């Protein structure tokens, strides 16, 4: 059923959202002050900047395919309308 | 201790672009959903 | 050292746990809001 | 210079330490209560459990090679002692 | 909502093993350093 | 969209930033303590 | 006159011969002692 497929794309999207969210908040705090910045190294930030950019890329992909999916809902909804309502 | 006051600025800029990136995609998606209600 | 069967079990268990679309959506909505 | 090599192994170790540390604290909070657990999904924990086990594996590797490195300090320190102090 | 009260226990157990794992390695390393001072 | 040159620059900059072994060690010591 | 292949062979052979650290050290210790 499409409800099993939908739930999946939705679920993956929600994980990259949570993923990115945590990371960003994490990195915000580390750069919030020099006091908190001293408990980290310039090689940790370098690590985080990667982890974060990787999520961004995956998240941006999920938003993109969500866009394509909505494009498909419209096309098919439009087609049905021409068949049954015109 | 810490990092350059400008290295901070660079990262903050990068993160902002990432944000603008994702928001643009969300924007587009919203136009799609709104245009569905209009068509 | 590390019990393989357990991590496996933990995997299986979480996968079998199910998503309440309603709930899912609400999390996403608050996630998007908390950022963009 | 060995001070450039040392600083590196030490630095990587410090990153996996910080990495693991953040993740664990992160996961602790999510499972701290059902109130906080409701803001996450069973597919997020599944994600984290992986991220965490991956760090653990890399951290365990770094501790292992640190052990081998200390074994080498001892062997060479012991050798020098036999050459110069016996 | 949340997860099983025992699924929690399973994860908590897994994490503990990971901890015991790392501590054992630290232990060994400490014996090495201590034995260096003794030899 | 995303500026490649900048992320690169940010990489280069952090790599060139240097480690104070004394500081490094103190972080590790507190990290190990905060866990084991 | 002089066989190149042989000296080469003699070189190769001695290089492939191996050092018993234990033995090495004992020689050094007696060398240092026999002098300083």
């Amino acid at each position: 059923a499409p409800a099993d497929y939908f739930r999946v794309l939705v679920q993956q999207f929600e994980v990259q959202l949570q993923q990115y969210r945590q990371q960003i908040e994490e990195l915000e705090n580390h750069l919030a002050t020099q006091a908190n910045n001293s408990h980290i190294t310039p090689q940790d930030l370098s690590m985080a900047m990667q982890k974060i950019y990787q999520t961004f890329v995956a998240l941006a992909a999920q938003l993109q395919s969500i866009h394509e999916n909505v494009k498909v809902l419209k096309e098919q909804y439009l087609s049905y309308r021409k068949m049954f309502l015109g | 201790y810490y990092i350059d006051a400008d290295l901070l600025r660079e990262i903050k800029q990068h993160l902002k672009q990432q944000q603008e990136g994702l928001s643009h995609l969300i924007s587009i998606i919203k136009d799609d959903l709104e245009d569905i209600k209009l068509v």
